[PDB]
């Protein structure tokens, strides 16, 4: 018998998809908004990582994201396209976050990107600890939860005359976790 | 035997501190090195003994919970320390006893709880003061959940002690600092949380006293805030 | 430059791995962290606490405190067990939702020694002896108080001390037991001898009952369920 | 280019059912994502027996488990069926075995 | 040759990544840089100059010297600040027009000791006394001399000393303010007496005001905005 | 105390020093400098009060 | 607190 595959670690560090990000290539036609999509990172809809991490007060952790697209043709049509590629834009916290396809802000420098071409090694990055406090809480007992940044992803080809949706799946892993105060877990039911 | 421990103006007997329990094997204390991490030290009158007052245990008693510091915004100096001052942060012994007699079967769970959040809103709702705020078993947030939908069987993770009245009849939880953060607004965030809920149901003898009380002795311990001091120069 | 082969495995990207990735934000010097109290360095030292075991699971007295005690009474002495108790500490509702089963929950399998404790919390001058049984496993529950006592169990007296702790050993030829379904053997309790009381005192004392894991306890393989 | 998910499933561990059941996103399993076109997709599982070596006969009774693979293709409205097969090549790696046996005649299987 | 496995983050350009890049003139050399005087070594050494506080932003007396001083008066001697001021590096138009501001503006997290400056400009024969406060944050700027002098507060006499300087100190919760909306204190001026002055001389003297960041003063996680 | 050998409770000693008033409520009293003497472990609470006076002697 | 993020 050992500990090891119990240690905090062992636990808490595995990938796990937090969200499908879906966006649509800029087909000049008639995309409306799937132009671009956005989602600010956050534990709090994969039941599963929720969990585990509300078995404790506070933590600590280096998240690593990798990405995964997959493309297809909206039309059974001669769907013809060039190998597109997307862009994945990491929002630190307290930083505006885009709002239109072309918005200044996938420009903007501090924001640290990614251009993945489709079809190839799946895209990652791994933005360090980023609480403005000394550990991400988990709960809290007073007045005016935290933020992990946002990502942001659009497609850069454009005029193509040939809608190509896309899901992107975000693989958030922790890694270097540590965590304090361990609490009773919730029930699997709420949530 | 019967210790009086004495922290200025005010007193208290206690049987035997035998039993004591520290949250985390962690004695509370000062920050450490790791006056220009704006220290202000007024450990003198904010740390004596105060006592909130008692709740009276009864057969069909749910549970009580105070939350700290919040408790003491209003035991005297304390109190006022959590206004003159922005940031403080301070560790504290809970000392709860309840005095009853040989004839009262019953036992209570004392859990301190970090970062306590009481669900099912509005500060005033959160913050009973010094009364305390009570449980209810179906505003009261649900008992044997601690208004978060737990399992009650589960508590004892919290730094907790059991004041099973066929045995000691006192208990005293010593809670360090804990949070987020390294100081903070005393006022605007309550690092603990002290519920008391009655695992076996309180019973006693024909003719007698049918409802026990429970008294809480709040002492905050090693307590300090920020600072106003700006500096000057020629 | 430097002639390289990729063999097969390259560019595939996999859950289980871990390799540097590159920073996004090189530049920025994160906060350090300070000396919080209360760090957990591994999920064991939660299974270590002993925790309430939910002995009636009856809808009624379920989902509230009531769940958690025993009416130790003075109604007719009957012979059977007090509580009887299957130690599958996942394969059985009444051990799984304690803590220590909620960190089994995560795991394929688990092995060490349970440690159980029995806190009676009836009157100061209440007394009596109850026999408390662990029928190792393959056998069945003891189901009159002469075969208890046959077995291994302890004689624990009310009146002298307020909680008879015990803790039952680590077994398994599968040298790690399966969560899943069957066996794991039992605990019983027996009135030995009826409460005694003086006075108007009740006659309805209680026992609560906790449960963790030993320093040899350690699981393995793990596996996340929770769904919708 | 489509890309396939490939799932390793420890022994004791549920299955996928549907295709979108929740077990490909379930943390505990290995997986893989290949895209089509590429250097072949690999994995190594350890030895996973609850026991101290896979058996091959039993004189008792209630066959060991080495987990499930699971695969499927993630690009998702595709108009166009692509049929798609995956040849597993298993290769036994630092092994060891005990009490050799007389072997089976090829005939019986 | 050497066998190698592409792990996923290959063929990713990330903004945020360094990795030496082939040269496009390998055998030009570049012309050697000289010693000129003045080379600033990390964006803190400008936030490190004291620099003007536009205390008026009333359309009017703004872009334009005037947006400068402030009209010590003689007229009725009212018990308001002669100018109270906010501290938020950023939260405050006044104080964000500033360098020190400038620079905060390119950051989200900074965290330091801001120290300020009045610089009294009027007659060589004038003088006075004023009490400058600072309200530390979370309470309320003060509105009557009394209420300051009771705080931390200098007594500065024009007379003796031209100027008053002073370092507010740094304070803070989440240790990193933010420059975002919402506290940080104040910093007020009380006539403390009126500034009497001998002939002729106009009952109207000036002050200006600096700000700049001590030696304690840093910033983290860069932010640009600045576009169109 | 001289009550029962089983009972049981807690009183709270006050006390008030000059100039000032009466504490009414228990509150008030707790603020104070007081004894929190139980009933249950000591069957007696003692407590020197302090000699104060600006004029030192007190008139009787 | 350190400078390294604004040299």
């Amino acid at each position: 018998r050992s500990r090891s595959e119990s240690s905090i670690e062992s636990f808490f560090a595995r990938g796990a998809c937090v969200t499908i990000m879906t966006v649509d290539n800029p087909a000049s036609t008639t995309n409306k908004d799937k132009l671009f999509a956005v989602w600010k990172i956050t534990y709090k809809d994969t039941v599963q990582l929720r969990r585990k991490l509300e078995f404790f007060t506070y933590s600590r952790f280096d998240m690593e994201l990798t990405f995964v697209v997959t493309a297809n043709f909206t039309e059974t049509n001669n769907g013809h396209a060039l190998n597109q590629v997307y862009q994945i834009m990491y929002v630190p916290p307290g930083a505006p976050v885009p709002e239109k396809w072309d918005d200044y802000t996938w420009q903007t420098s501090s924001n640290p990107s990614i251009f993945y071409t489709y079809g190839t090694a799946p895209a990652r990055i791994s933005v360090p600890y980023v609480g403005i406090s000394n550990a991400y809480s988990h709960f809290y007992d007073g007045f005016s939860l935290n933020d992990f940044g946002i990502l942001a992803v659009r497609v850069v080809n454009d005029h193509n005359p040939t809608k190509v949706t896309s899901k992107i799946r975000v693989y958030l892993k922790p890694k270097h976790i540590r965590v304090w105060c361990p609490r009773p877990p919730r029930a699997v039911a709420y949530y | 035997r019967v210790l009086q421990l004495t922290l200025g103006n005010s007193t208290i007997t206690t049987q035997e501190a035998a039993n004591s329990v520290v949250a985390y094997g962690r004695w509370p204390e000062y920050l450490r090195d790791s006056p220009v991490d704006q220290p202000t030290e007024p450990d003198v009158a904010a740390c004596r003994f105060y006592t909130l007052d008692t709740v009276s245990w009864t057969k069909e008693s749910r549970g009580w919970w105070w939350k700290l510091p919040d408790a003491l915004r209003d035991m005297g100096l304390f109190g006022q320390n959590m206004y003159y001052h922005y940031l403080g942060r301070s560790g504290y012994t809970v000392h709860v006893q309840c005095n009853a007699s040989k004839f009262h079967q019953g036992a209570l769970g004392v859990f301190a709880v970090p970062e306590m959040c009481l669900a099912g809103t509005s500060y005033q709702n959160a913050n009973p003061g010094e009364k305390g705020g009570t449980f209810t078993g179906t505003f009261c947030p649900v008992d044997y959940l601690l208004g978060n939908g737990t399992l009650l069987g589960n508590a004892f993770v919290f730094p907790h002690q059991i004041i099973n009245l066929r045995t000691n009849n006192c208990a005293t939880l010593v809670l360090p600092y804990v949070n987020s953060l390294s100081i903070d607004s005393m006022v605007k965030h309550n690092n603990w949380g002290i519920a008391i809920l009655p695992l076996a149901p309180l019973n006693f003898a024909s003719e007698s006293s049918p409802e026990i009380p429970i008294t809480l002795t709040i002492a905050p311990m090693c307590c300090e805030f920020n600072g106003l001091r700006n500096i000057t120069l020629p | 430059g430097l002639p390289v082969m990729n063999t097969p495995g390259s560019n595939q990207y996999l859950t289980a791995d871990n390799f540097q990735s590159p920073c996004a934000l090189p530049e920025f010097d994160v906060t350090p962290p300070i000396d919080i109290p209360g760090e957990v360095k591994n999920m064991m030292e939660l299974a270590e606490i002993d925790t309430m075991i939910p002995f009636d699971l009856s809808a009624t007295k379920k989902n509230t405190m009531e769940m958690y005690r025993v009416r130790l009474s003075d109604k007719p002495h009957t012979d059977d067990p007090i509580l009887c108790l299957s130690l599958s500490p996942a394969s059985d509702p009444r051990l799984s939702h304690t803590m220590l089963g909620e960190i089994l929950n995560y795991y394929t399998h688990w092995a060490g020694s349970l440690k159980f404790t029995f806190l009676f919390c009836g009157s100061m001058m209440a007394t009596g002896k109850l026999l408390v049984s662990y029928a190792p496993p393959g056998a069945d529950p003891p189901k009159k108080r002469k075969e208890a006592m046959l077995g291994t169990h302890v004689i624990w007296d009310i009146g002298l001390q307020s909680s008879c702790t015990m803790v039952v050993p680590w077994i398994s030829n599968t040298t790690y037991r399966q969560t899943i379904d069957t066996e794991g053997g039992y605990i019983s309790v027996f009135y030995q001898t009826r409460i005694v009381v003086p006075l108007s005192t009740p006659r309805e004392m209680d026992i609560l009952g906790f449960v963790s894991a030993c320093n040899d306890f350690s699981v393995r393989l793990l596996r996340d369920t929770t769904h919708i």
